């Protein structure tokens, strides 16, 4: 009977990650880019959505 | 033995058939960047 | 009918969890010697 | 494309909001 | 340098 | 060159 397909995407146990840096890479726990002259050089407040 | 040289296949090894510079290139980066799968090291 | 009951295991949690009062400011712990009695731990309430 | 920034808010004497160590 | 005929790679390499 | 971290 024709179908139409879904996808779940359940991973569990874990937690999601963005780490601060230029390259999203972990090249160091001293980020790149939390070292820089525009972020820890200077003020700076957010907001996340 | 000149074409056994120029492919790599026996002869000498990557640390030394690269310049003196790309071998501080892919021993410093080899954290993040890797050139170190792409050469052939011969054995 | 009849039937089973579901399990229900309880048994203490995983490394104890949850049984030492961790992070919760209000009720911290102390490891200061005897002399100036100055707590030596100061734990955060929102570090984990 | 440097979408370039210019603006630092910092504070006269140059302390950024902050926060300070905490000690025993 | 004074038994080297092991597995090669440009120097004895493989000596150790 | 000058990179890695340590």
């Amino acid at each position: 009977v024709p179908s139409l397909t879904q996808k779940k995407f359940l991973c569990d146990r874990t937690m999601w990650r963005i780490p601060f840096s230029s390259n999203f890479m972990s090249m160091g726990a001293l980020t790149d880019l939390g070292q820089n002259m525009l972020y820890a050089n200077s003020a700076h407040a957010l907001d996340m959505t | 033995m000149p074409q056994w040289s120029y492919m790599h296949i026996a002869g000498q090894d990557a640390s030394e058939y690269l310049s003196p510079g790309l071998v501080q290139f892919a021993r410093a980066t080899d954290t993040y960047f890797s050139l170190g799968n792409k050469f052939r090291n011969p054995t | 009918q009849a039937a089973p009951n579901r399990p229900n295991y309880i048994g203490f949690r995983d490394n104890f969890i949850g049984l030492m009062y961790y992070n919760s400011t209000g009720n911290m712990g102390v490891l200061a010697g005897q002399a100036s009695q100055l707590n030596a731990v100061v734990d955060l309430q929102d570090r984990n | 494309q440097p979408t370039m920034q210019l603006m630092v808010p910092k504070r006269q004497k140059l302390e950024e909001v902050l926060e300070n160590m905490k000690v025993d | 340098g004074s038994r080297p005929f092991m597995g090669t790679w440009n120097e004895i390499g493989t000596s150790q």
